[PDB]
């Protein structure tokens, strides 16, 4: 009876906060998704190059043998 | 248009359980290069056929870094099937499988399809986790379990096709 | 406080309802943004690998052709 009112806002008090806290989050999302998407996209780009670079470095050195190491076959 | 379906999948777990090879073997790459190490995300596509239809699988592999916390939620929240992956060479990986199950339950959706993947089953001589004890974890949580070797190439293709069947059978139910 | 509790439990109930309604909207747009980020990042990875593969595809041919001549010199 007189304890049924206390059962409502002991509960509600714990409820309101929950949602109010949910939104605080859900609101910052669009900015985090973007402010992340960016970092990602950079990181992606940066690494993307590094990989392509190494690949090529080794295409060079493994072709200088075809010109200098074949010349060793031409010099023997 | 072909394909005619799109399942979005996720690989999650402790680092060095070999989440990333497990992928690289399914997607059929000839190579090792990945961004998991450095970035903590990588991604792979493979379409398969199941009972005749084309099914495009987008597979995200997540590595927890807090750096991209938001983005990787987006993957959890949007994922249709997620594979929890431990190393049978390593306990805590297995112990944590519960922990992840938290995340999955907490960050991900209410009907998601789930699968515990016991990886490296090939290297029995360094085997700390019994399979029997593996299956019990799974059964407790009412989820499928499967032992797997990214390197011996054991059950990886089956693990996926099994999870893909489980996703589709669920969707075909909502005809 | 019969009219106070029958009045406030309408306003309090609305708050939880107002936010409930506000939650779905906030969480709707977080799922919508997450798909758009999914498919964006899906494409970026797909390219980044696409690029990097071709940098490795050639590296193999060059190094492959060098094993084609490198073994015959070490054979003799
Ligand atoms: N023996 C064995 N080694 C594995 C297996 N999968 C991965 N590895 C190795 O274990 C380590 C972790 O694998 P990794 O792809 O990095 O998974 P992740 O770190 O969880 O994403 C690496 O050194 C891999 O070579 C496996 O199935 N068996």
């Amino acid at each position: 009876g007189y304890e049924r009112l206390k059962e409502e806002l002991a509960k509600a008090q714990r409820e309101l906060k929950l949602k109010d806290e949910e939104c605080e989050r859900l609101s910052k999302v669009r900015d985090q998704l973007g402010q992340e998407l960016e970092e990602l996209t950079a990181s992606l780009f940066e690494e993307a190059h590094k990989m392509v670079r190494e690949a090529n470095i080794k295409q060079a050195t493994a072709e200088k043998q075809l010109k200098e190491a074949q010349g060793k076959i031409d010099v023997l | 248009k072909t394909y005619d379906y799109l399942f979005k999948l996720l690989l999650i777990g402790d680092s060095g359980v070999g989440k990333t090879c497990v992928l690289f073997r399914f997607s059929e790459d000839a190579f090792n290069s990945t961004f998991i190490s450095t970035i903590g995300i990588d991604f792979k596509i493979r379409t398969i056929e199941l009972d005749g239809k084309r099914i495009k699988l987008q597979i995200w592999d997540t590595a927890g870094q807090e750096r991209f916390r938001t983005i990787t939620t987006a993957y959890y929240r949007g994922a249709m099937g997620i594979m929890l992956v431990y190393d049978i060479t390593n306990e805590k990986s297995f112990d944590n499988i519960r922990n992840w199950i938290r995340n999955i339950e907490e960050h991900a959706s209410a009907d998601v399809e789930k699968m515990i993947l016991g990886n490296k089953c090939d290297v029995n001589d360094k085997r700390q986790v019994s399979k029997e004890r593996g299956e019990k974890l799974a059964l407790d949580y009412g989820i499928k379990f499967m032992e797997t070797s990214a390197k011996a190439n054991i059950n990886v293709e089956n693990a996926f096709f099994t999870l893909a069947r489980d996703i589709k059978a669920k969707m075909d139910k909502k005809l």
